[PDB]
């Protein structure tokens, strides 16, 4: 029994292991990165074209 | 002569009055857009402000 359940145990903990490689090789990477929009303030008013 | 020598004043404070009127029209013009490209900025303060609220909720 202790040979059925380790058999049995042992495949399920090597798929889980492979599927945690995955993981293990990046964990950040895959998200896009910061570009809020802020400050601006000290832009001039009378812009270089006339969409002002 | 009295006419002619009030003419001379009258246009010289002409000339003075138009100068100062276009230097202020000008200066008006710079004034309003400068105020509207601060509203605009704070409208987009606005929304950014926003985003950052519900985000952290």
């Amino acid at each position: 029994l202790g040979a059925r359940a380790k058999e049995s145990l042992d495949l399920r903990a090597h798929l889980k292991q492979v599927k945690k490689e995955d993981t293990e090789k990046e964990n950040r990477e895959v998200g896009d990165w910061r570009k809020n929009i802020d400050a601006l303030s000290g832009m001039e008013g009378r812009k270089k074209k006339f969409e002002s | 002569d009295k006419y002619s020598e009030a003419l001379k004043d009258a246009q010289e404070k002409l000339e003075l009055a138009e100068k100062k009127a276009t230097d202020a029209e000008a200066d008006v013009a710079s004034l309003n857009r400068r105020i509207q490209l601060v509203e605009e900025e704070l409208d987009r303060a606005q929304e950014r402000l926003a985003t950052a609220l519900q985000k952290l909720e």
